[PDB]
RNA sequence: UGUCCCAACGUUGGGCCCGGUGAACUGUACAUUCCAGUGCGGAGUCUGGAGACACCCAGGGGGAAGCGAAGACCCUAUGGA
RNA sequence: AGGGAAACGUGAUUCAACCUGGGGCCCAUGAAAAGACGAGCAUAGUGUCCGUACCGAGAACCGACACAGGUGUCCAUGGCGGCGAAAGCCAAGGCCUGUCGGGAGCAACCAACGUUAGGGAAUUCGGCAAGUUAGUCCCGUACCUUCGGAAGAAGGGAUGCC
RNA sequence: GUCGGGUGAGAACCCCGACGGCCUAAUGGAUAAGGGUUCCUCAGCACUGCUGAUCAGCUGAGGGUUAGCCGGUCCUAAGUC
RNA sequence: GUGGAAGUCUGUUAGAGUUGGUGUCCUACAAUACCCUCUCGUGAUCUAUGUGUAGGGGUGAAAGGCCCAUCGAGUCCGGCA
RNA sequence: UAUGCCAGCUGGUGGAUUGCUCGGCUCAGGCGCUGAUGAAGGACGUGCCAAGCUGCGAUAAGCCAUGGGGAGCC
């Protein structure tokens, strides 16, 4: 069984969903953690300086 | 403060329920319960509500099918608005 | 699947948005729903 | 005219598969105006819409074969496909036989014909596979 | 109006599983020619259809007696079995 | 026992002609070539001859050191893992 | 009551479901909790909230596609057949959308495939490819063996219909 | 698939009948996930559809999902916070 | 004779797999497909859903295999021009 | 003279060029905290007809008062 097309058919699991806090479809319904805003992980909002060029 | 009755839901299927089963249909606030719909309807058109069925529609609203008692005539009620 | 009340509200909103720009808006602006979606060609969120 | 919706209502009102409903070729116009199920029932009573009969496979040729075989024919080596034990379950056969031999021995005993002592001796022999059949058992009892 | 016998031996040129079809064509071409009319004007009565398809799509009769009538302003033909 | 001697005939789908639909690869330029030679020694394009009226259809692929991929081999780099 | 145009059966066999027992196995031991029973009867009232369409696939899902791929469950008792949930044929039911057609006895060439005289592996690295054999019953069965097996060894015969 | 016919400005492929076929653990019936209105009706054919199209999963406009006793909801499992 | 054991045999039962054709395909139906042949099919079996293990770390009946078409060290953005 | 070569003409295709600027970019000065009295952000609503943006919040492109403003406005 190939890793390509044939294995794409088994994908019918729901993981990332609309997030209650930020509105993005990044709330992982299995981990109960938003990969976009950190909801479920931290009270503070997920943020990182590498999300932009260093001197900006 | 949100009100219970939004407006009469008027469609072919609604008219039938009104002519054949003495039922009135309304678009109502989706936070309303069957009981709150019965009470609201009785106090707006002065009638007796026997049963209320509900459905959260694909229009984001709640539809209620209110059956009046045999003393009240759906057709006549609906016709005065 | 099984939709929750909220999911259903969001789906309904998406259905509503998925409509034509009223004809009068054309005249008034003297001459496109850029968000027109198709159930098959597109994929909604959640 | 396009009558496929009417075909679906008809199959439901006549309670049959759509493939079995028949629409009179000369009434496409009237059937075409049929909107409601009542419009369909109406046309049905008029005979404009009818349900074609369903088929059942004839079992005649089968029955004749069933008779030859019940009579012992058409079962020569050339007609067998399954292994012997598959044509007759051996354990099943033994159950049939041994039960028949025990019912026999039990009747002879209540009927006083066998002392519980001769009965015991024959019972243990049957259970030990001494007799091929009932007749074989009787032949043995007759010394 | 007259009775004619159509030879369908040329259906053998078409693949075996579709001879019935080719036959129905040969019939129309034969009548069109012998009755001096356009093929589009030749009308084949279902009786002829059922005759050619009798043994399925692969087994056509080698010939077929056909009764055909000719008439009208534009010129047409109407045919059926016998 | 058609693997072979040694191939034949037949079947179905294509192929071919017609209606409709309708891409891609590839393209420095010129280009009807062939035989020799020459040239960075492996030329349709240079030299000498030979041949060569234009266009189109079908074909199997000799050549364009054919197209596809900045050689996985080899070496080199005060390269990487 | 309902349903059927009508009749609106009666017995039997084999018996999925479901019920209840007996036996055997483990250097393997085959969940838990809420709840229920234990603990009667009448009448009345209450029983809110969320889901409910449709597809479920050679066009509704994932694979950029109306993709020959991938994708769980139950229908496992429809008829003949036969050991069979096998093949083949046929019902109930579904379909002509594994969706471009028209024409040429329709050439070469290619993909699948049928039939080939005599020779019979000479072909090839190699029997690759194809073929040969075949189901069931009876007879019969070597070396070797860890005594289980080898074994369907091999070899021989039979096979329908009435 | 074929012969007739229906509708339409227009019909090989939209519909009716007949004849001829295909599917039998599936090409039938009910569904899980997932999709999200694709479901039904009317009116359409510029777009989408391996050709055409009067058809449609396409376009326009409306409509459609009703529960004490079917799921959720309650319990706890590996395990998570 | 009974009994009915077996990482037991035959078997396109369901289901799992893939020896050969170095067949078809190779701008594909498909960025791993199609057909025939072949292997397993009561168990160290197959399978659905849930759940756990995370990047010099997992997982591995060990092939440097697998960890979302990529693995002798994933992916994303940043260091970074 | 067909197939055809080079250049131009008329008409297309295409959107270069020239002109234009509701947007950018950089500099300078000023100013500078918000939130449990629930912020920032998001969701879903809200219009006669209303999909998008903007506004607003079941009092929903808006309600009240004071001053400005003015014969138009939505
Ligand atoms: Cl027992
Ligand atoms: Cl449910
Ligand atoms: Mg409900
Ligand atoms: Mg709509
Ligand atoms: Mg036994
Ligand atoms: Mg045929
Ligand atoms: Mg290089
Ligand atoms: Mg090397
Ligand atoms: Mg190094
Ligand atoms: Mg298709
Ligand atoms: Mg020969
Ligand atoms: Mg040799
Ligand atoms: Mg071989
Ligand atoms: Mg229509
Ligand atoms: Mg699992
Ligand atoms: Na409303
Ligand atoms: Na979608
Ligand atoms: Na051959
Ligand atoms: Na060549
Ligand atoms: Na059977
Ligand atoms: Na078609
Ligand atoms: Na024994
Ligand atoms: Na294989
Ligand atoms: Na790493
Ligand atoms: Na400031
Ligand atoms: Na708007
Ligand atoms: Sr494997
Ligand atoms: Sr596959
Ligand atoms: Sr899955
Ligand atoms: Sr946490
Ligand atoms: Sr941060
Ligand atoms: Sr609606
Ligand atoms: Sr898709
Ligand atoms: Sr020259
Ligand atoms: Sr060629
Ligand atoms: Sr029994
Ligand atoms: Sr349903
Ligand atoms: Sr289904
Ligand atoms: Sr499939
Ligand atoms: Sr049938
Ligand atoms: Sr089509
Ligand atoms: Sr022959
Ligand atoms: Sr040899
Ligand atoms: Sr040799
Ligand atoms: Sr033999
Ligand atoms: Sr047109
Ligand atoms: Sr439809
Ligand atoms: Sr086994
Ligand atoms: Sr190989
Ligand atoms: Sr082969
Ligand atoms: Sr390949
Ligand atoms: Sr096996
Ligand atoms: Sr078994
Ligand atoms: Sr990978
Ligand atoms: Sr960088």
């Amino acid at each position: 069984t190939g890793a390509g097309t044939p294995s794409q058919g088994k994908k019918n699991t729901t993981t990332h969903t609309k997030c209650r806090r930020c509105g993005e479809k990044s709330y992982h319904t299995k981990k109960k953690v938003c990969s976009s805003c950190g909801f479920g992980k931290s009270a503070k909002r997920r943020d990182y300086e590498w999300q932009s060029k260093a001197g900006e | 403060s949100w009100d219970v009755i939004k407006h009469p839901h008027v469609t072919e299927k609604a008219m039938n329920d009104m002519d054949f089963q003495n039922k009135l249909q309304f678009a109502v606030d989706d936070r309303a319960s069957k009981g709150e719909v019965a009470d609201a309807v009785e106090e707006q058109y002065d009638v007796t509500v026997e049963q209320v069925n509900t459905q959260n529609t694909m229009d984001g609203e709640k539809k209620a099918v209110v059956r009046l008692s045999e003393d009240d005539d759906a057709q006549e009620v609906a016709s005065r608005i | 699947g099984k939709k929750s009340k909220a999911t259903k509200k969001r789906l309904a909103k998406l259905d509503n948005q998925n409509s034509r720009v009223p004809a009068w808006v054309m005249l008034k602006t003297d001459r496109r729903n850029h968000k027109r979606r198709h159930w098959r060609r597109n994929d909604t969120d959640e | 005219t396009d009558l496929s919706a009417q075909k679906r209502l008809a199959a439901d009102v006549l309670d049959v598969g759509k493939n079995r409903v028949w629409f009179n070729p000369e009434r496409q116009g009237d059937i075409a105006d049929a909107i409601t199920r009542e419009d369909v029932r109406e046309l049905v009573d008029e005979g404009a819409i009818q349900a074609k009969d369903k088929k059942g496979n004839s079992r005649g040729r089968a029955r004749e074969r069933q008779k030859k075989r019940a009579y012992g024919h058409q079962k020569g080596a050339g007609s067998r496909k399954g292994k012997a034990g598959a044509r007759q379950n051996s354990k099943e056969d033994w159950e049939s036989r041994i039960r028949a031999q025990r019912t026999k021995l039990r009747e002879l005993r209540d009927e006083g014909t066998l002392s519980s002592s001769q009965y015991r001796d024959l019972y243990d022999k049957a259970g030990g596979g001494e007799f091929d059949s009932v007749a074989d058992l009787e032949r043995y009892i007759d010394a | 109006e007259r009775v004619v016998t159509i030879p369908l031996r040329d259906a053998r040129a078409e693949p075996n599983h579709k001879r019935a079809d080719k036959a129905m064509i040969l019939i129309r071409e034969h009548l069109a020619k012998h009755f001096s009319v356009d093929e589009d004007a030749v009308r084949l009565d279902p009786s002829i259809n059922e005759a050619a398809w009798a043994r399925g799509r692969a087994n056509t009769p080698s010939k077929i007696r056909v009764r055909a009538a000719r008439f009208e302003e534009e010129g047409e033909a109407i045919v059926e079995a016998e």
